[PDB]
């Protein structure tokens, strides 16, 4: 809160962020990619959630997508998913059972 | 009634999305009708186009259509009309009904590929 | 013996001849540019000597694949050196100036050591 | 208890932050301690010593080389058309 | 149950064997062999000359839109009389699926490029190109891009040892960093590590 | 320096003719001083009445892996890891 | 064929373009025997110096296994090691002194060396197996040597 | 004369009908596991490890030294097969000492390989905090081997290659039962231009 | 891919960073330096991963 506080509401870091690095998302499909890059441009896929690997799909959680797809909704989306990290590690204290650590 | 926005940068929205799906879908046909009877890659994307059409033509809603058709917003349809009419349009020159254009080497694929056997 | 494969930059000899004089004409081009910029020790003439040699350490093999893959190597090394996308620590790597020669009689590598 | 400034400089800070404020610095009454009890891990499914036999629980083993399509259809024959997995609209 | 054995996914298994028995139908010249791996990976072995349109037809078909190239890689098998295999890895959004397809390319033997068709590969290739030393045919830009300028030889190709041939020091009657043979102070140790009993029966045929 | 002459526990010193000694002249050279073999033949053997005893190392889950060790012939047994030795009378 | 916009790069290209594409698009004859010793990027001296033996490696007699027997390997020739005098290591300047490339036939590892220009030799040919008779009923044999003490 | 057919692991092979199990699995490709049966000296049953099933029998068979006939199917890869593995060598495993660190034998040990493979993963023996396995003394054989006796499986291979190759007939087997000790009755030294073979004819390295 | 042997025969690692810095050509084009400076950041790339 104090970091955002800090840099998200600046004008200085809006005019060294917004309107600049714009990516379509039909050249982010054809160049190949992955995660933030594509979430920044509206394009909704998180590999967490699809295909989804090692009990995500017992924690719940939500995934930021972005509008414009320049440097501020990029920022944004990785606060975003911080603060849904945050959430998981809520839940993953919340409930984990008693047992082994490694196969057997 | 129109949508504000597809949130998704790079494609804006379509003024009338009914008649160039349409004409994408004509253009297919039109590309298709020029490959053998005997190519199951004809068939099958006489049946998708068809369909797809049956389903553009039943429809006149936007968002009734996308949910009828099911694959996603109407202006990712007209992406996914576009780029298989650039394919309908390639497959004609890259001649895929025929045979096997060169036939598997020996011990090409195998694993492990160190045995003598 | 036979065999039928897919063809690099040239379908016979006598293209793979053309640009590897066409490699020999741009390496003469960009070697004065290459001796006024790179800072190396070594005169236009040396240069052009050690380019000579190059070529003739290889005008020994005979398929043409092989030669259109020393063309393209080649092609690579003069857009290398167009634009600088180096140093002087590769460019006198040719030349091999920080080895010491070895002797080639056998009673002088009988005495220096097993090699 | 805990080293701080005195509470005009934390009321100061306080309405400086526009929040209430939690002290970002660790103490030694807000940790565990670094003295624990000797832990005992348990056991897990297979540590049973009647009943398991590696036999069944060998995974290294049941794996199989990849499985010709073509030649199984060949072999097990002697609509909606075929789709990769599950529509998903990332629309 | 069984607990430690990995449990597979059938809807995934049926989905993937439609899909490759569609694919082996719908290109009958390029397609060379279709297959299903364990862990549910779909792998289509192609012809040489079909690397440009099959990755086309799974970029623009209905029921193949593998819109992402997450990566080329190649696999350097010495003992076949084609050396290199290429595996392209593509990424399906709208399906939500993964495809494989390998192909198989001599030492001197070109690849067309699928530059044209997914630009990730712009690089990608190169690395193909720095890595092992395949020509890749109407390439934007086929240059080095993970070694050195002045290399000589392909890397990750098993005919190249693993510490090189050169080293590099700093040399002061030529004021400049200067290329020597290779000696190591101590030497790579190689470990026998090769199973001398077999464990898999299921793999020798 | 009287460092550079010392033997250490393997069996090696330099000779007073090698020119390996000339790394010595700026730092000295380390030779333990707790040779295992004196440490491990001050402890005494122990006496034992079973024809098999076991050794783990004397600290449980912290020594050498278990082992037992005949006692039926005459002398001191060396136990393989640890070094102690055992005796039946 | 289909009646939309042509291509315009093929259309407007002129007749040499398109006989230089159309050559490229064929299959050119060459000879199988094909030497890539200045392609590999090996140096020349490894090339005419270095011996490359081939041979199926040698089964450990203190183990009955023969799955590592079970194929072939390319090995280089031993060159010089020695102690490097700060420590006592085993130094090496011989980059190919550690490299075993597996193959399934010597035909492939004579061809694999043709192609890379080594000077290659085969160790050893392929054991022959020759049929042993082995059963029980020997062991305890009437008027015959081959009695078995043991047991 | 002529070739019979069996059917070791489903695949139909003819063979000679003097050979056995193993020969004609080692025809086929596949390695039956072994402890005591050497291709240069006799055959012979106590380390029980090559025991295999084949169809219509109430008990697995000794590949090593069992004849084949026609009509057999043998099935190496089946479960009774591995089974009769894993409860046999976890027999041969119970009492082996936890020398492995100070074993030369040790990165090729044939028991070790043959636990890694067709082996079980733990060990089921509850009575090695009290009773615990057993521990025999050291014979000095000679001065070119070093005899550690507690880690001999009791595979006899080295009495039958003394008895048969080496000539001389020093080795031997004393005791009876799980007592039993495969080493000379008296402090002899066992002398022949061949005693190191006998270390290569160690599986275990005692 | 293994070859079943104790080493695995080959490993390739796909790096996120390598489409994205693929990608910097025509994202960081037409923009001024402390734009293209921002984009490098913009895109998250270790060189580790993209090296290999
Ligand atoms: C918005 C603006 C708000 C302004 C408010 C102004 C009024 C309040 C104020 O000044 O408070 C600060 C301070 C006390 O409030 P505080 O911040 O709660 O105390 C500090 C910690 O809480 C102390 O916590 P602690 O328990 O850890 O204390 C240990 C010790 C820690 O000790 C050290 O840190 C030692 C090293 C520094 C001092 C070295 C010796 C200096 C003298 C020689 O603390 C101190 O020594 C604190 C006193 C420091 C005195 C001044 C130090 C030198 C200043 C030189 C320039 C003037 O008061 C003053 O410094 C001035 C008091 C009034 C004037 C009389 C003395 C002159
Ligand atoms: C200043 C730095 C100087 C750098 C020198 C290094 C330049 C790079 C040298 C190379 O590109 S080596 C590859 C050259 N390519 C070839 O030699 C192809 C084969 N050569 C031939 O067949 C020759 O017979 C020519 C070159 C055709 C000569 O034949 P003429 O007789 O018909
Ligand atoms: S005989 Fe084999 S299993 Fe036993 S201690 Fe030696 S290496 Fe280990
Ligand atoms: S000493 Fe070795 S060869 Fe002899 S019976 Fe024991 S394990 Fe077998
Ligand atoms: S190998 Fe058959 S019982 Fe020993
Ligand atoms: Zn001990």
């Amino acid at each position: 809160d104090e970091v955002e506080d800090v840099l998200t509401t600046n004008r200085i870091w809006v005019q060294r962020t917004e309107d600049i690095g714009i990516v379509t998302a039909e050249e982010a499909l054809n160049y190949g990619f992955s995660g933030v890059m594509l979430r920044g441009s509206g394009i909704k896929w998180d590999l967490r959630k699809q295909q989804p690997y090692d009990a995500y799909n017992l924690v719940n959680f939500d995934v930021p997508i972005g509008t414009k797809g320049d440097c501020y909704d990029r920022y944004l989306c990785r606060v975003e998913e911080m603060r849904q990290s945050l959430r998981i590690i809520d839940q993953c204290l919340n409930q984990m059972p008693a047992g082994e650590i490694k196969t057997d | 009634i129109i949508k504000a926005s597809t949130g998704l940068t790079g494609l804006a929205v379509s003024t009338n999305p009914h008649h160039t799906l349409s004409a994408l879908y004509g253009k297919i046909l039109r590309a298709v009708s020029k490959m053998p009877q005997d190519a199951s890659y004809r068939k099958y994307t006489e049946q998708l186009v068809k369909q797809r059409a049956d389903s553009v033509a039943q429809h006149k809603d936007i968002t009734a259509l996308e949910k009828a058709v099911g694959c996603g917003q109407v202006e990712e349809l007209i992406v996914q009309a576009e780029n298989e009419l650039i394919l309908a349009r390639k497959m004609l020159g890259w001649k895929p009904w025929e045979k096997l254009v060169q036939a598997a080497p020996a011990k090409q694929w195998d694993w492990p590929p160190a045995q003598i056997m | 013996a036979v065999q039928q494969v897919r063809p690099i930059l040239s379908v016979d000899r006598e293209e793979a001849r053309k640009r590897a004089l066409n490699l020999y004409k741009a390496w003469y081009r960009q070697i004065p540019y290459i001796v006024m910029d790179y800072d190396i020790p070594m005169t236009v003439e040396q240069c052009r000597d050690k380019l000579r040699e190059e070529f003739v350490k290889h005008r020994n093999v005979t398929d043409i694949r092989v030669i259109d893959m020393l063309v393209i190597k080649g092609q690579m090394e003069l857009k290398e050196s167009v634009e600088i996308w180096k140093q002087k620590g590769h460019i006198m790597r040719y030349w091999k100036e920080s080895q010491d020669p070895k002797p080639t009689d056998f009673l002088s590598k009988f005495i220096q050591g097993v090699n | 208890l805990r080293r701080d400034v005195s509470p005009l400089i934390q009321r100061i800070r306080a309405f400086l932050l526009g929040r209430e404020h939690n002290l970002a610095l660790r103490f030694e009454d807000g940790l565990a301690d670094r003295t624990q009890p000797q832990p005992e891990i348990p056991d897990g499914p297979s540590h049973l010593l009647s009943a398991n036999y590696y036999c069944q629980r060998d995974g290294r083993r049941e794996v199989l080389p990849p499985i010709d399509l073509v030649e199984q259809q060949k072999q097990l024959a002697a609509s909606k058309l075929p789709t990769p997995g599950k529509v998903y609209a990332w629309d | 149950d069984k607990p430690t054995v990995r449990q597979p996914d059938a809807v995934a298994r049926s989905h993937l064997s439609d899909f490759g028995r569609y694919v082996a139908e719908c290109l009958p010249k390029y397609v060379q062999k279709v297959q299903l791996t364990a862990g549910d990976e779909l792998e289509v072995l192609i012809a040489p000359e079909g690397v440009v349109p099959v990755l086309q037809f799974l970029k623009d078909h209905h029921q193949a839109q593998f819109t992402n190239l997450v990566d080329i890689a190649g696999v350097d098998v010495p003992c076949r009389k084609n050396r290199f295999e290429v595996v392209y890895n593509l990424l399906s959004l709208r399906y939500n699926s993964r495809i494989r397809v390998k192909t198989y390319t001599d030492e001197l033997t070109p690849l067309d490029s699928a530059c044209e068709v997914h630009k990730a590969a712009n690089w990608y290739e190169r690395e193909i190109w720095d890595m092992y030393g395949v020509f890749f045919a109407n390439h934007p830009d086929l240059r080095r891009i993970l070694t050195d300028y002045g290399f000589e030889g392909h890397p990750q190709r098993r005919d190249f040892p693993l510490s090189g041939y050169v080293e590099l020091r700093y040399d002061d009657e030529k004021k400049r960093v200067v290329c020597e043979p290779l000696e190591l102070a101590q030497e790579f140790r190689k470990f026998d590590l090769s199973a001398p009993w077999e464990q898999f029966p299921n793999f020798r045929n | 320096r009287g460092d550079i002459e010392k033997v250490t526990h393997t069996g090696q010193v330099f000779d007073k003719e090698d020119y390996r000694n000339a790394r010595f002249v700026n730092a000295k050279r380390y030779v333990n001083e707790n040779w295992g073999i004196k440490l491990i033949e001050e402890v005494p053997p122990k006496e034992c009445t079973e024809r098999v005893v076991f050794c783990d190392g004397g600290d449980g889950p912290l020594g050498h892996p278990k082992v037992y060790i005949n006692l039926d012939k005459p002398g001191n047994h060396i136990c393989g890891y640890c070094g102690l030795r055992f005796v039946k009378k | 064929t289909d009646g939309g916009p042509l291509d315009p790069k093929t259309a407007l290209a002129r007749p040499e373009e398109l006989e230089q594409r159309n050559k490229l698009s064929g299959k050119i004859t060459v000879p199988t025997a094909v030497n890539l010793s200045p392609i590999s990027g090996v140096p020349e001296e490894h090339i005419r110096e270095r011996r490359v033996r081939i041979h199926i490696p040698p089964k450990n007699a203190m183990q009955s296994g023969t799955d590592n027997v079970n194929t072939w390997q390319i090995e280089f020739d031993n060159r010089e090691r020695w102690e490097n005098p700060l420590m006592g290591w085993a130094s090496s300047g011989d980059p190919l002194s550690n490299m075993n490339v597996q193959f399934g036939s010597p035909e492939e590892a004579i061809t694999f060396c043709e192609r890379n220009g080594w000077r290659w030799y085969v160790d050893g040919a392929a054991k022959p197996k020759k049929e042993r008779v082995k059963n029980y009923g020997i062991n305890f044999a009437w008027n015959k040597r081959t009695r078995v003490s043991t047991k | 004369p002529e070739k019979i057919e069996v059917f070791v692991d489903d695949i139909p092979v003819q063979v000679v009908p003097g050979t056995t199990v193993l020969q004609a699995a080692a025809q086929i490709g596949v390695e039956i596991p072994r402890f005591c049966y050497h291709e240069r000296l006799a055959v012979a049953g106590n380390c029980r490890m090559c025991l295999v099933e084949v169809e219509k029998s109430p008990k697995p068979v000794a590949a090593c030294a069992m004849p084949v006939m026609k009509g057999w199917r043998i099935k190496t890869n089946s479960d009774l097969t591995r089974k009769a593995r894993e409860g046999v060598m976890e027999f041969l495993l119970m009492n082996h000492p936890l020398d492995c660190p100070i074993c030369d034998q040790g990165g090729e040990c044939d028991l070790q390989d043959q636990a890694m493979a067709f082996g079980s993963d733990r060990s089921r023996f509850t009575d090695i905090n009290y009773t615990g396995k057993r521990a025999v003394e050291d014979k000095d054989i000679g001065p070119l081997v070093k005899t550690i006796m507690t880690r001999c499986i009791h595979c006899t291979r080295c009495v039958r290659f003394a008895s048969e190759i080496a000539g001389v007939d020093d080795l031997g087997t004393t005791g009876r039962g799980n007592d039993m000790q495969i080493g000379t009755y008296v402090e002899k030294l066992f002398l022949t231009e061949l005693s190191g073979n006998v270390i290569d004819l160690c599986p275990v390295g005692a | 891919i293994s070859d079943g042997s104790s080493r695995p025969y080959r490993c390739k690692i796909k790096a996120p960073g390598f489409a994205h810095l693929a990608a910097l050509e025509k994202i960081g084009k037409q923009h001024m330096l402390a734009d293209v400076v921002a984009i490098i950041g913009t895109l998250d790339v270790v060189f580790g991963e993209i090296d290999r």
